[PDB]
RNA sequence: AAAA
């Protein structure tokens, strides 16, 4: 497990942590910009025999949190106090250091701090003759001063040179997802290497939305649809990340939706192993 | 018929002990006279056959098997249709109901302290723990006129026995905290849970039932509440949420009522249904686990047919033993088979819907759409056009609850039917529920009361409490978020607390019986249920006295009970009848309780035209932050720090601060007056502390201002708490708020 | 299609405060510093609306270089309540009425939404330029860890035209001479449009040198003023190769009348020699 | 999610 590592250092607001499924969809959004039709299906090839992405989770000042894996709940006794059990089941990211601990099934810290903040701002829509003013909110995600988000990218090299790093540089100056003509999805890209320490298991968490072809061990269930060039997507039942399968590989899925071109949802998995309690 | 006159003998034997504490009349034979009296007059020999169950238990008279078929001859058996083995059966089955159930009412929170005998009528005398032999005759007495005139159905006697015989302890001994409704309860669950397993009076006497893995705790619990009932956004009344908190109750009652009908079950084996999560005790036939397994995948599929994956219940059943309801040694038995239950609900709940098996396949209907009200997913047309504005289109079952919180007031009830009938607003997994108007279907629930007045004799009544307590319109109906704003003290807000009582779990598995885990679980079910609308109504001033308060106690206070439920809340109201509202249902719980428990609130002050969603989430995000601090907390208002304060420091502070500054119904002191940028200003003053609490220059500032508090004390910089200038924003900024602005 | 993005950076001067509020009024701050800033759509749709207004005097006059103009009549909607009657400003979004084209095809005529984007029903024109959110320029973060103030509390009062009876309100606006950072992206998909798009986001910035930003701007709130410091191109080949091929524009000391007419023939000769 |  050496993944490369991508950091989005934020240039504004996003507007929603990107799932798998929304980076995935702003990389063919790009490679079909700067490259054509016939180099996002070399991608797509790419991901389906090779490579996978994750997730996109938070950092704050070099270090890294990978989201909590759910191996962890059914045997947090094992592990041990009750408002520290409580406190231990209810956070979603865990550290770098503390997630290869709980890999291993050992006790582990949570993070006291949370590196974003869900804030919603009010906005007034005014008329052009009368000034007359109607509110909406709007959520964003509002990062801190050292805090951006991240995500990793396993598989070879040669798809990272050719696709992912040019998308990620068309894609610095329009952003992932949200009102990105406001500035909102905006960052800069910068690329380093991460290394995990993982147990060499049966069992896997997956780091990126899941959709699995069969039916995993503990899981976390993630309804979420999309929007294709203004067309809905269907509602698709991911898993959301941190769940155990055991040797599933995952599964994209073409859709219809009515354009030139089909539309493919990344519903592969992104695989660490993991130790698992006796269920 | 053996079935129900096993349970009602397991109901009615420990009867014999308020007609002897009474001193009519041995404490058995002096309490079957009270039953053999009953059975000649206002009633059949019924009663006759049911006094043998309170002269033959705990070990008075059921020696050496004679003495019994003296007395059993002297009655007719054949006349009921019983067998000679069948009554002497159900002796010995409810004997080792009450055994193995078994082991002034002191309270279940603090032990050393009692309750004063009452009824239960939630109207009036709180129950608050306190520190004579003919207030029981009065007891046995209006007992005697309920007992003769009530019908003997055992769902007809439940409703009677936990009128009269909450407060009245079992046994009469130091420090016992069992209620005497829930040991018969208890009592009457095992012994029909006993004769559905379908063991006999030779495997109670040769010691085969205990040590036998014969008895099964169900367990079911509802996930994702939260996302049910406040996922909803701008387009939705208050009548419309407080037509969801009664949608969610009533598919957990139809839950719960199909495992009973189904195993055959009465409703004393349900022990609690508190909060979205049942616990029931039945029998370990593999003819009632695959009958389990039915309910579970079928309630399952409609939930995830009807609300995707928004919903979840998570049915799970354990089998125990008889040994296994006590406690042996310093080793707590009942309390350990609870663990080995929650692990399989915390496990199955990780498998969020595994039952389904088509869930992760992808074979998409086409053409979806989406309710503004909540998000649904309805296939091009299903939704109907709205009766509010009938140009935006709906789902059906937001109709459905807008036509409920339509009739919210007008209703005194449920009848449970077929799903398919006449007068069916709403749906649950099992059931059709048609509103019981001002008296269809074969159980009907009946809200807020004990008392079966239009019932048929052949329904089956199930009383079941919600504290709904609301303002009502200029019309006949629920006050909206705008009336309610309007009505307050100050300016037009909306004040949305939650909160709940904290670190219970640590308190429910403690108990080592199921009789005192059912009177604990009752207690506090109750309070939430019934005794928060009696504060509101404007009760038990004597007990709770001095509060923070903007304005005297109106009549009718303006404020509606979203859900109040097992340990929590969610209120709305008058903005600033919410704030005294907080501090007295904390002062109430904490003469409720004996001290032993808190709680915590988050409070939430919003415009009162906002939406859900987000109304909710800033209150149960305050109310986590007033939660993971000191879990004895309340979120006062929203502030600024380098956030909650605890409940004794908010009301020391109002003696001091707000008596000074304050005069009564939003208007400030004498002189103080023409001075109100004195009191903004300060607010200036107490934000150069959050801007750096090193800096000392706010102290000076404040000698200098109220010359045109003042001092600094080591006692805050002992230990490097935050000084007093920072304790006065919560205090300074309520009496702005409700002084003019 | 896609032909690169040009990239516009410089300076904001708060000459006189600024204010926009945060729902006595405070003004909008970052959560986690506490500084103030300028949003994006708070900017954006400023330079809408004086775009807006500088078109609908103009339906007669431009019907020739941009069509679909001439599907619309100088006025509003608002009395005749049906939407996209004929009227220029055409849709309701929720109580006021805006200019937002209806189709795609319509849209690409149109100069206004064909740069600042529409929305129409099974089209969606979207966006060709980004305006990046605005935060203080690291001197005045600077002078904010001085301790100078960066924002002020300014009390006005109210008052009987009979009685002479003071009623006051505070506003908090920004200390004015404060500077902030904007960033504006425009995406170069139609190698026709780029001249005209670029000539109407100058002409609708320079509507707002004379026009205000957010806050009651009559009464002296707003004089922002744009400080260029350089255009970039960015083409296509850049984002392929990621070597330095980028043209960059140098106009550090120009205003934005200084820079529509004295660098648009001149400043710009370099990028219609690559396209 | 501290039995909503
Ligand atoms: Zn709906
Ligand atoms: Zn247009």
């Amino acid at each position: 497990p050496k993944f490369i590592a991508v950091k989005l250092i934020p240039k504004g607001p996003f507007r929603d942590i990107p799932r798998a499924d929304t980076l995935f969809g702003a990389i063919g959004n790009a490679i079909s910009a700067i490259h054509g039709q016939s180099a996002v299906e070399e991608l797509v090839d790419a991901f389906v025999g090779g490579a996978r992405i994750s997730s996109a989770f938070p950092y704050s000042g070099d270090t890294y949190y990978l989201p909590k894996p759910l191996s962890v709940e059914p045997a947090l006794e094992g592990i041990l106090r009750y408002t520290t059990a409580k406190r231990l089941r209810k956070a979603k990211y865990l550290d770098l250091k503390n997630f290869e601990l709980a890999l291993r099934l050992r006790p582990f810290t949570i993070p006291e701090e949370i590196p974003y903040a869900r804030v919603d701002v009010p906005r007034v829509v005014l008329d052009r003759v009368t000034q007359d003013s109607s509110i909406y909110f709007w959520e964003e995600i509002r990062f801190r001063e050292k805090s951006g988000v991240y995500f990793l990218y396993s598989g070879p090299r040669e798809v990272f040179d050719g696709y992912i790093a040019p998308a990620m540089r068309f894609l610095g100056d329009t952003g992932i997802g949200g009102k990105s003509t406001w500035g909102a999805g905006l960052f800069e890209v910068e690329f380093h290497e991460m290394k995990i320490d993982a147990p060499g298991s049966e069992y896997s968490v997956t780091l990126s939305n899941a959709l699995p072809t069969k039916t995993p061990v503990l899981w976390r269930l993630l309804r979420k649809g999309g929007w294709s060039f203004g067309r809905r997507k269907p509602r698709m039942t991911f898993i959301a990340e941190g769940s155990i399968v055991k040797n599933d590989p995952g599964g994209m899925e073409r859709l219809e939706l009515g354009l030139s071109h089909e539309v493919y949802v990344y519903g592969l998995t992104f695989p660490l192993g993991v130790e698992l309690p006796e269920g | 018929e053996i079935d129900e006159l096993t349970a009602l003998g397991g109901l009615l034997h420990d009867i014999g002990k308020p007609v002897q504490r009474a001193g009519l009349y041995d404490h058995s034979t002096q309490g079957a006279r009270f039953l053999r009296d009953l059975a000649e007059n206002t009633g059949r020999a019924e009663y006759e056959l049911l006094s043998l169950f309170s002269e033959f238990h705990h070990k008075g008279h059921m020696k050496n098997d004679e003495l019994m078929i003296r007395r059993i001859k002297e009655l007719s058996p054949e006349r009921f249709g019983l067998t000679m083995e069948d009554v002497l059966n159900a002796l010995w089955i409810v004997y080792e109901a009450d055994n193995l159930a078994s082991g002034p009412l002191y309270s279940v929170f603090n032990p050393g302290k009692a309750y004063p005998w009452a009824e239960l009528d939630f109207e009036k005398e709180l129950p608050v723990p306190g520190d004579r032999s003919q207030d029981y005759r009065e007891l046995v007495k209006r007992l005697w006129e309920e007992l003769s005139k009530a019908k003997l159905r055992s769902d007809r006697l439940l409703p009677v026995l936990e009128k009269y015989l909450t407060f009245v302890s079992s046994v009469t001994s130091e420090g016992n905290i069992i209620s005497l409704y829930d040991h018969m309860r208890m009592t009457s669950a095992i012994a029909l849970a006993m004769l559905r397993a379908g063991c006999t009076a030779e495997d109670v006497r040769s010691g085969r039932c205990r040590k036998e893995k014969r008895f099964l705790l169900i367990e079911g619990d509802f996930s994702g509440i939260q996302d049910f009932i406040y996922r909803v956004s701008g387009k939705g009344t208050l009548k419309y949420l407080r037509a969801r908190s009664a949608y969610l109750e009533l598919i957990g009652w139809d839950v719960v009522l199909e495992i009973l009908s189904r195993l055959g079950l009465t409703r004393a084996n349900v022990v609690f249904n508190a909060g979205g999560h049942f616990m029931i005790i039945a029998q370990n036939t593999p003819d009632a686990v695959k009958e389990l397994e039915e309910i579970r995948a079928k309630a399952v599929e409609w939930l995830y047919r009807e609300f995707e994956s928004d919903l979840y219940l998570a049915i799970e059943w354990e089998p125990v033993s008889g040994r296994e309801f006590g406690r042996e040694g310093g080793k707590n038995l009942f309390a350990e088979a609870r663990k080995r239950l929650k692990h399989k609900l915390t496990v199955r709940k990780l498998k969020r819907f595994g039952e389904i098996k088509g869930l992760f396949e992808h074979g998409h209907t086409e053409r979806l759409a989406e309710c503004p009200v909540c998000g649904r997913e309805l296939p091009e047309g299903k939704l109907e056009p709205s009766a509010s504005d009938p140009e935006t289109k709906v789902c059906p079952t937001c109709n459905r609850l807008v036509s409920l919180g339509g009739n919210l007031p007008k209703l005194l009830g449920f009848g449970r039917t077929a799903k398919n009938d006449a007068g069916v607003l709403v749906e649950g997994p099992f059931s059709g529920f048609v509103p019981y108007l001002q008296p269809v279907g074969e159980q009907i629930l009946v809200k807020n009361t004990l008392n079966p007045g239009e019932i048929p004799e052949s329904a089956q009544f199930v009383p079941y409490f919600v504290a709904d307590y609301f303002k009502k319109d200029p019309k006949g109906g629920v006050a909206t978020f705008e009336e309610l704003s309007m009505a307050s003290t100050g300016t037009r807000r909306l004040g949305v607390m939650k909160g709940d009582v904290d670190r219970l779990g640590e308190f429910f598995s403690s108990m080592d019986s199921p009789s005192k885990l059912a009177t604990a679980s009752r207690f506090m079910d109750y309070f939430f249920k019934g005794y928060i609308g009696a504060i509101i109504e404007g009760k038990f001033g004597y007990i709770i006295g001095d509060v923070p308060s903007l304005r005297d106690w109106p009549e009718e206070p303006d404020i509606v009970v979203v859900y109040a439920g097992g340990d929590a809340f969610f209120i709305v109201g008058a903005w600033d009848q919410i704030f005294e509202l907080a501090f007295r249902v904390r002062r109430a719980f904490n003469a409720y309780t004996g001290g032993k428990l808190t709680l915590s609130v988050g409070l939430g002050y919003f415009d009162e035209r906002t939406p859900i969603y987000r109304m909710a989430d800033v209150v149960s995000e305050r109310l986590d932050t007033a939660k993971d601090e000191g879990r004895n907390r309340v979120f006062v208002v929203g502030r600024s720090r380098p956030l909650s304060y605890e409940w004794n420091h908010y009301e020391e502070l109002w003696r001091t601060y707000a008596p000074r500054i304050y005069a009564g119904n939003g208007r400030l002191k004498g002189k103080l007056e023409s001075k109100k940028g004195l009191l903004w200003k300060l607010l200036e003053i107490r934000e150069l502390y959050v801007r750096d609490p090193n800096d000392v220059r706010w102290a000076y500032l404040t000698a200098y201002l109220l010359g045109r508090l003042v001092g600094i004390d080591t006692k805050a910089v002992e230990r490097k708490e935050p000084q007093p200038v920072y304790w006065v924003d919560g205090v300074l900024k309520i009496v702005l708020m409700a002084v003019r602005r | 299609r896609f032909y690169g993005k040009i990239v516009i950076k410089g300076k904001i001067k708060a000459v006189t405060g600024l204010h926009i509020g945060s729902q006595d009024n405070p003004v909008i701050k970052d959560p986690h510093t506490g500084l103030p800033y300028i949003p994006g759509s708070s900017l954006k749709g400023r330079l809408r609306s004086l775009f807006e207004i500088l078109v609908n005097s103009r339906l007669g006059e431009w019907r020739e270089k941009y069509p679909s103009l001439a599907n619309y009549s100088p006025g509003s909607c608002r009395p005749d309540n049906q939407e996209n009657c004929g009227k220029f400003f055409n849709r309701k979004i929720n109580r006021g009425w805006i200019h937002v084209c209806p189709d795609y095809e319509t849209a690409l005529a149109c100069p206004v939404c064909r740069l600042f984007g529409a929305s129409g029903k099974e089209s969606n024109f979207p966006s060709r330029i980004i305006v990046r959110d605005a935060f203080l320029t690291k001197e005045w973060e600077e002078k904010w860890r001085a301790g100078e103030a960066i924002t002020e509390a300014k009390i006005e009062v109210g008052i009987d035209r009979v009685t002479s009876q003071a009623n006051p309100r505070t506003n908090e606006r920004v200390v004015a001479g404060a500077e902030f950072e904007f960033e504006i992206i425009y995406n170069v998909e139609n190698t026709t449009h780029w001249r005209d798009d670029i000539k109407n986001l100058l002409t609708a910035m320079a509507l707002l040198e004379d026009s205000y930003l957010g806050g009651s701007g009559s009464r002296g709130y707003g004089k922002v003023k744009f400080i260029f410091d350089s255009f970039e191109f960015r083409p296509l080949d850049y984002y392929r190769t990621g070597k330095d091929e980028d043209i960059v524009s140098i106009d550090a000391r120009e205003k934005s009348v200084s820079d529509i007419l004295s660098g648009f023939d001149s400043l710009f000769s370099e990028v219609e020699g690559k396209l």
